[PDB]
């Protein structure tokens, strides 16, 4: 399953 | 084989042979994937060719709105992304992930993809819901090089 990379998620 | 699988694995004449029988070209599977999409993930250059040939539209997205794009741009195929910018795709658009193009391509440390998005329209200071863009990105993830030519190219409009 082609996937994306998770990126950075700031609060 | 799925015709998502054959595109995947580049296997050219199953592939070819499949989009003669039935009409599958933009056929989806569960999240939305078309064949361009595993094709595009898998850095498959000539399959990517022969799709876009064959009908297959660019500019449909995943569940996620993944794009054939982003998934190019994730992954550095550089080839591929040109032929993808060339279909006339926008460079710009948000996933459900908060990515963009750029970003994955940042995310990669992919110099030549950044260069390519950037001479396309792709905007390095849009930013996510987090409130970082491409060049925060970059710079915090120490990749120099693609920084620069981010730099660069912001001076160069400025």
């Amino acid at each position: 399953l082609p996937t994306l990379p998770k990126l950075p998620s700031l609060s | 084989l799925s015709v998502h699988q054959l595109a995947a694995q580049g296997e050219m004449l199953y592939l070819a042979t499949r989009i003669e029988q039935e009409n599958v070209i933009n056929h989806t599977d569960e999240e939305g994937f078309t064949p361009l999409m595993w094709a595009a993930a898998h850095g498959q250059i000539a399959v990517v060719e022969f799709l876009l040939q064959n009908g297959a539209d660019p500019q449909l997205l995943g569940k996620g709105r993944e794009s054939a794009l982003s998934l190019a741009c994730s992954k550095g195929y550089t080839d591929i992304v040109k032929m993808l910018l060339d279909c006339g795709v926008d460079v710009n658009e948000y996933d459900w992930n908060g990515g963009t193009p750029l970003l994955y391509a940042v995310h990669g440390n992919h110099v030549k993809c950044v260069k390519m998005l950037l001479e396309s329209g792709a905007d390095p200071t849009i930013e996510t819901d987090s409130g970082y863009n491409s060049m925060d990105l970059a710079v915090a993830l120490g990749y120099r090089s693609v920084q620069q030519v981010i730099e660069s190219h912001l001076l160069k409009l400025l």
